[PDB]
């Protein structure tokens, strides 16, 4: 449901969706499977919404999925590709 | 004379190479005397006037 919404949402409703969702993507960002498939979402939406338009702390997010990719069961392969 | 000379220019590329507090800016605003080549003159005290006078990108992307 989400990705075609997102693809398809007015940017100005993006920015105020998106200061909402700030902290609550960014805490939650750090059995198995629900903390998994939370994460697998949070890439996937925000994804999307870095696809529309450019502070500070963003610097910091970015890595915060890099080594999210970099770990040395397909769900795992999946996390990293998200 | 001149194996000092050279001596004192490799011992002025030291320091200089060497970022410090108190670095050869000490040195050299008291190395008004001498800090270069010394022979008789010309190119001894042409050198005078030479002279006298992922982490990292985590470093390069998170704060720059």
């Amino acid at each position: 449901s989400l990705l075609t919404l997102l693809w398809h949402c007015s940017l100005d409703a993006l920015r105020e969706f998106f200061s909402t969702i700030v902290v609550d993507a960014i805490d939650v960002l750090k059995t198995f499977d629900t903390q998994i498939t939370k994460k697998m979402g949070y890439y996937k939406i925000l994804d999307v919404m870095y696809s529309r338009l450019p502070n500070e702390l963003t610097k910091t997010l970015i890595k915060l999925c890099y080594d999210a990719f970099t770990e040395n069961l397909e769900r795992r392969r999946l996390y990293h590709c998200a | 004379e001149q194996r000092f000379n050279n001596f004192l220019k490799a011992l002025q590329e030291k320091v200089e190479i060497k970022q410090l507090n108190h670095f050869w800016e000490i040195v050299v605003q008291d190395g008004i005397t001498l800090i270069t080549k010394e022979e008789a003159s010309g190119s001894s005290v042409t050198a005078e006037e030479a002279k006298k006078f992922g982490g990292d990108v985590d470093d390069l992307l998170d704060m720059i």
